[PDB]
């Protein structure tokens, strides 16, 4: 069973890249000015 | 439909009656506050 | 670091304590009532008057604050 | 958002300030001068 | 498309996270 | 990772509004709360925003309206920590949670929850449940202290 | 309504409440979340006959309290019942975070391959193994040498490139994840001897890459033994380009250590 | 399948071995048919109803012999059959009563909150009538007033069987309760008013006035001691966090 493991670690990944991201962004739009 | 509150609450009632005493009263006798207290138990005002 | 200071003076003198009361040094008289005279003073902050003297102040700051 | 069950349509110490909890409340004292004269 | 999909979106997070916990102790070093 | 889910998650939030409407236009809805809880089980593993917090509301709503123990079932239902609903679905999941709070003798911990869910949603004018919560509100309070 | 029925000692009741606690995990999960005691001294009752089935429902109740942990090893319990039971919704993820698990196991077991690792449970490499022969050939058996890595197992590893998917050239980004995605050299070695293994294999000898592996692989005896068969093909196009290759790649200690090796 | 169903059931019940077999009967009763959704099987809840009177008489068995972890079944299996998921017919002559009794259970082991999650399940049938709630309301929300001697009064008419086995209960948490609200400061009330007017017409109170607590005796006399703390000034351990209450909150 290959998407009921390994495809949802995508899933299971992909929404900390998000919000994380966001987070780097503001952290250093923080920086720049 | 929140029928308990009524029956949670009389106690609630009394309390502030014997904050009131707690504040106002000095010494007031064990029959003699129940006459401002209307439940007419004497027999119990003491330990109320 | 005056907390530390104070550890070390303190280790310093019970060092020297030892070594007099039961140890190789003399037992000369100038400091053997000078150091009681450091101890008579040991302020007894917790008494029944001390509380109107703390609390009636460290609200007054915590108002300020 | 809708949830309706509202049917169409200081005040918090102050509504036993003068409803008849005093002896000059409406009537003017005239309540107790029955018996107040006595002394 | 797929396997190595995974890999590359957990390879650039350790990246993400190496320049989240240097902007830190840049962003302190630079105030002072 | 399309993501529709969660949309479609508020549209079946919508609609069940209706649907709850429908079942009390009916009897009992133990189906739906056997979907709602399979809606919730494929929640919070897979994607988790907006559509869990609706589906427990929905859930609180049924168990309050029926006189059953309802409640603790409730207290150890330990998904209390659903995320930001845009300041409307949170307002009132404070609200039942402050009720089922104070249904076994909340000692004034469900007053504070109570007051910022009342404040926490108050621009709508005359919403459906303001009246309510507004009621019960107080009622903590005058008990209490 | 909630239901405390396995009050009694009598073990016919208690096997006769299977039906109850299979029934009642539908709808009232969180209604059963308080059963440490019920559940626990039913599995560890020893006269029993839903021994190895009543786990199962352990594992259910164990997967709306939280505990991914006792819901696995409920599940390896569960035996046969949660065997067949491998064709459903929720037990997508009760095996996924089986998987999840064992491959965290195996990555503890190839910090030290050799005291201190901890014995696999039979039934846990039991749904290993059976899921992946829910993954047979299908076609697009990536995955297949995918989830091979990060088990660190090499028979499975041999097999997926050897079942019958197709090997047009399976083997040659198989290669370039390998050295695109590798943790360390200590299993990307051991991945590449395999490899180059299964190349020599092969009918048509391998050319390029088995060079180019092998100078990653530190290996100038071999290189010697393969440019010896050359010799004995007795013509030098194929060390055409593996000249090249060695100049292009590998370094000059490398072949200061294997000329001496090749006019041997 | 429907036998002996009031058997030994009416005219006493010292058939303990009977009760015992009427317990290993029921397996004919719940495993024997659909019981758990009941959801179809129209004609099964007339001796589901049956059931619910052979648990009832059967816990109250239990409690003649005062057995509480049987009067936990009395609660457990038999609630969720007249209030089933599908209420099918009206429910007994009898079920008030019990919830009176279940109340009074939730009451006698002081659940006060466990008290108020099962007074609501009915809307208007007994907060209005239906004197098997209308004392238990009463025994609760009189625990809450300092009135603390009526209680027995109440308990002199009582509409069961004996509302007595909770009443023991009621006894004790009234001397503990007793003992608790004089044990603080106070100014020695007499001998009499300690031992006939709360219980106890001098049986045994001189002596569990020493069992109790202790106050060893002087001229007729049941003084308190002072027991008042006083304010210790040194507030550093717990407070000291309270005085860095500025830096380990705000950042600066």
């Amino acid at each position: 069973g290959l998407r009921q493991y390994y495809l949802s670690k995508i899933e299971e990944l992909q929404l900390i890249v998000n919000d994380k991201s966001q987070n780097l962004r503001r952290l250093q739009a923080q920086r720049n000015e | 439909g929140t029928y308990t509150l009524i029956i949670r609450l009389r106690h609630n009632v009394i309390k502030t009656g014997v904050r009131m005493i707690s504040l106002s009263y000095s010494r007031i006798s064990l029959a003699d506050i129940a006459q401002k207290l209307q439940l007419d138990s004497p027999e119990d005002a003491e330990f109320i | 670091h005056g907390l530390k200071g104070l550890n070390s003076k303190l280790l310093d003198i019970r060092s020297y304590l030892e070594k007099v009361a039961t140890g190789k040094l003399p037992i000369n008289h100038q400091i053997i009532y000078q150091l009681q005279d450091v101890f008579n003073l040991l302020p007894d902050v917790s008494l029944q008057e001390f509380v109107k003297a703390f609390y009636l102040k460290t609200n007054d700051q915590m108002v300020v604050v | 958002m809708s949830e309706k069950k509202q049917p169409v349509d200081e005040d918090n110490w102050d509504d036993d300030n003068v409803e008849d909890d005093f002896s000059n409340q409406l009537r003017a004292e005239l309540e107790k001068h029955g018996y107040k004269m006595e002394t | 498309d797929l396997y190595s999909r995974y890999k590359k979106l957990q390879q650039e997070l350790e990246f993400l996270e190496v320049q989240e916990e240097y902007i830190k102790d840049e962003q302190k070093n630079l105030k002072k | 990772s399309t993501q529709n889910r969660r949309a479609l998650d508020l549209v079946a939030a919508k609609c069940y509004y209706y649907h709850a409407r429908v079942y009390e236009f009916l009897d009992k809805l133990d189906v739906v709360r056997s979907f709602l809880h399979a809606r919730l089980r494929t929640a919070t593993l897979r994607h988790d925003a907006d559509g869990q917090a609706t589906l427990l509301n929905l859930l609180l709503r049924n168990y309050l309206h029926y006189s059953l123990y309802d409640q603790a079932e409730k207290l150890v239902s330990k998904s209390v920590f659903p995320e930001q609903a845009n300041n409307n679905e949170w307002a009132r999941y404070l609200y039942y949670t402050g009720r089922i709070k104070a249904i076994q003798l909340e000692y004034s911990e469900a007053r504070r929850t109570m007051t910022n869910a009342l404040r926490k949603a108050p621009q709508h004018t005359a919403v459906g449940f303001k009246q309510t919560v507004h009621k019960l509100l107080i009622v903590v309070e005058l008990l209490l202290g | 309504g909630i239901i405390s029925l396995l009050d009694e000692d009598e073990p016919q009741l208690k096997e006769f409440a299977l039906h109850k606690l299979n029934a009642v995990v539908n709808d009232f999960w969180a209604e059963i979340s308080e059963s440490v005691d019920k559940i626990e001294v039913l599995y560890e009752d020893e006269g029993f006959r839903s021994r190895q089935f009543a786990a199962l429902v352990a594992s259910k109740v164990f997967y709306h309290l939280g505990a991914f942990e006792e819901s696995l090893n409920y599940a390896l319990g569960a035996g046969d019942l949660f065997n067949v039971n491998d064709n459903s919704e929720y037990v997508e993820t009760i095996i996924a975070k089986c998987i999840d698990h064992y491959t965290k196991q195996c990555v503890e077991n190839a910090d030290l391959p050799e005291g201190e690792k901890k014995p696999i449970d039979q039934r846990l490499e039991g749904i290993v193994n059976k899921m992946f022969q829910r993954c047979l050939d299908d076609h697009k058996y990536k995955q297949a040498i995918g989830i091979a890595l990060e088990t660190r197992r090499l028979d499975v590893f041999e097999k997926t490139i050897l079942e019958s998917n197709d090997v047009p050239g399976m083997l040659a980004y198989s290669l370039k994840l390998c050295m695109s995605l590798m943790q360390n050299k200590q299993f990307r070695n051991k991945v590449l001897r395999v490899l180059v293994k299964i190349y020599m294999n092969l009918e048509k000898p391998d050319f390029i890459n088995v060079c180019q592996c092998l100078i990653f692989l530190d290996d100038p005896q071999a290189v010697s033994d393969i440019l010896e068969k050359l010799v004995k093909e007795d013509n030098l196009l194929m060390a055409y380009q593996i000249c090249f290759d060695l100049y292009e790649s590998a370094s000059q200690q490398f072949l200061s250590s294997v000329i001496q090796n090749l006019r041997t | 399948m429907y036998e002996q169903l009031k058997g030994e059931w009416n005219r006493k019940s010292p058939n303990l071995s009977k009760c015992g077999e009427e317990l290993g009967r029921l397996k004919l009763v719940l495993l024997e048919l659909n019981f758990l959704p009941t959801t179809g099987t129209k004609l099964t809840k007339q001796q589901l109803i049956l059931a619910r009177d052979i648990l009832e008489i059967g816990a109250q068995w239990s409690i003649l012999r005062k057995d509480i972890p049987s009067f936990e079944r009395y609660m457990a299996q038999l609630k969720c059959y007249y209030f089933d998921y599908k209420e099918q017919l009206p429910e007994s002559a009898y079920m008030h009563q019990l919830l009176g009794l279940n109340l009074l259970f939730l009451l006698s082991q002081n659940r006060v909150a466990e008290f108020h999650t099962e007074l609501e399940r009915l809307p208007a049938k007994d907060i209005q009538t239906n004197v098997y709630i209308k004392h238990p309301v009463s025994l609760e929300q009189y625990l809450m007033e300092g009135s603390y001697n009526k209680v027995f009064l109440a308990k002199g008419n009582i509409p069961a069987e004996s509302y007595t086995f909770f009443i023991d209960i009621l006894l004790d948490t009234i001397r503990d309760e007793i003992a608790g609200c004089i044990e603080k400061a106070y100014e020695k009330i007499l001998f009499t008013e300690a031992t006939r007017i709360l219980f106890f017409n001098t049986p045994k109170k001189m002596t569990d006035y020493a069992k109790k607590r202790g106050w060893v005796l002087g001229p007729n006399n049941y003084y308190s001691f002072a027991s008042q703390q006083q304010k210790p000034e040194d507030t550093t351990i717990p407070s000291t966090e309270l005085a860095k209450q500025v830096i380990e909150y705000a950042r600066q």
